[PDB]
């Protein structure tokens, strides 16, 4: 997080928080693509 | 009713607006 | 809701619940140090207010699946068939 | 500091004609009027302008797939990317795209009905600095484009029209209690 030493500190774990924050919401508008059809195939079950 | 489609085919119309015959007729004579 | 109602999905299903303890436990764990009103309690009530419409189907999706337990050890659904060997009928589940 | 649903707004541009900082916004009549048209209010002191006519409250918001999901057939906060809808506050029309045309770039005005793409329009940060799903917070620089004609909500040279080219719109808020006074009311005078 802080990186004491070094010039000039990279915050890691904020972002760590926006990589999630990525997945989330793709996995989140999947899911609204998925949200009428009701039928999961292999091809969904297999990449979701 | 596909929606995206419909919507592209419109905005297909919005430009070239159908007074595009004098452009077809003036070729076949010359 | 709608992955627990099929045959084919119950792997998938799995999956999402696995991912769905590893969550809470993160936030959980996050919890930990809280002083009384501390900053990050009141962040995390801030999402449980902002987010209460799905907590509703979630937590009555847990309330219809504890009572199934509830049920099914005590009462007569393994007293109807006089095995107790995981078979009983549709309508012979939904009467009792 | 947040801009959630049903939150009475503008709409505020800044044009320049030789160095205006004209801050004229949108405003839409109604009544017979159904185009919109600009209420300059830079002078708003030599001008006590007219901000009746100027004020959009966000009836719905919607992100794309939701909006997806509505056309297959409450105060939660809007993010940037979501298709909104834009309520006239006064006359009740959805503000929406029209289909007519006062060179390529369709006129901007209200509607009754709440159906169709036309009354939507989707947010874009108009920034680097300001990316997509995050909050929209008081005072942004938003851009509005149509739904139907995805087309940029433009200022032309001064018309409003929906046009292929962008123009940043502020959107700076007007109110958000029961028996209380609050500004732009209406009311008698009672006197004893």
């Amino acid at each position: 997080r802080t990186q004491t030493g070094n010039n000039t500190t990279v915050n890691i774990i904020i972002s760590t928080v926006d990589y999630l924050l990525r997945v989330q919401e793709s996995i989140s508008d999947f899911y609204w693509y998925y949200s009428g059809k009701d039928v999961i195939d292999e091809q969904g079950q297999r990449n979701f | 009713a596909k929606g995206e489609a419909i919507r592209i085919r419109s905005i297909l119309r919005s430009l070239i607006p159908l007074g595009d015959l004098v452009g077809v007729i003036s070729i076949a004579f010359q | 809701m709608k992955l627990s109602q099929d045959s084919s999905q119950i792997e998938l299903l799995k999956e999402l619940m696995d991912l769905q303890k590893d969550m809470v436990v993160m936030l959980l764990s996050m919890l930990e140090g809280n002083v009384v009103n501390g900053t990050i309690g009141k962040q995390m009530v801030d999402m449980l207010v902002e987010s209460s419409n799905n907590v509703e189907m979630i937590l009555k999706f847990f309330d219809m699946f504890l009572k199934l337990k509830d049920l099914t050890s005590s009462d007569t659904f393994k007293e109807y068939d006089p095995d107790g060997k995981g078979v009983i009928s549709k309508r012979d589940f939904h009467k009792a | 500091q947040f801009l959630r649903t049903d939150d009475e707004v503008v709409l505020q541009c800044t044009a320049t004609i030789h160095k205006e900082q004209q801050k004229l916004c949108l405003a839409a009549e109604g009544f017979g009027n159904r185009l919109c048209f600009l209420e300059s209010t830079s002078n708003s002191k030599n001008v006590p302008p007219d901000l009746s006519i100027c004020t959009f409250v966000l009836e719905q918001s919607l992100s794309v797939r939701a909006l997806q999901e509505m056309l297959a057939n409450g105060h939660r906060t809007l993010l940037y990317g979501h298709a909104i809808l834009l309520r006239h506050s006064y006359s009740g029309m959805y503000l929406c795209c029209l289909s007519t045309s006062r060179k390529l770039a369709f006129d901007v005005g209200l509607q009754e009905d709440t159906t169709g793409e036309a009354c939507w329009w989707t947010i874009h940060p108009a920034s680097k600095q300001r990316s997509e799903g995050e909050k929209v917070r008081v005072g942004d620089d938003l851009i509005l484009v149509s739904v139907s004609s995805e087309r940029y909500l433009h200022l032309s040279y001064l018309h409003v029209d929906a046009a292929f080219q962008q123009t940043l719109w502020s959107v700076a808020p007007i109110s958000s209690a029961q028996g209380y006074l609050i500004g732009g009311d209406v009311l008698r005078l009672l006197h004893g």
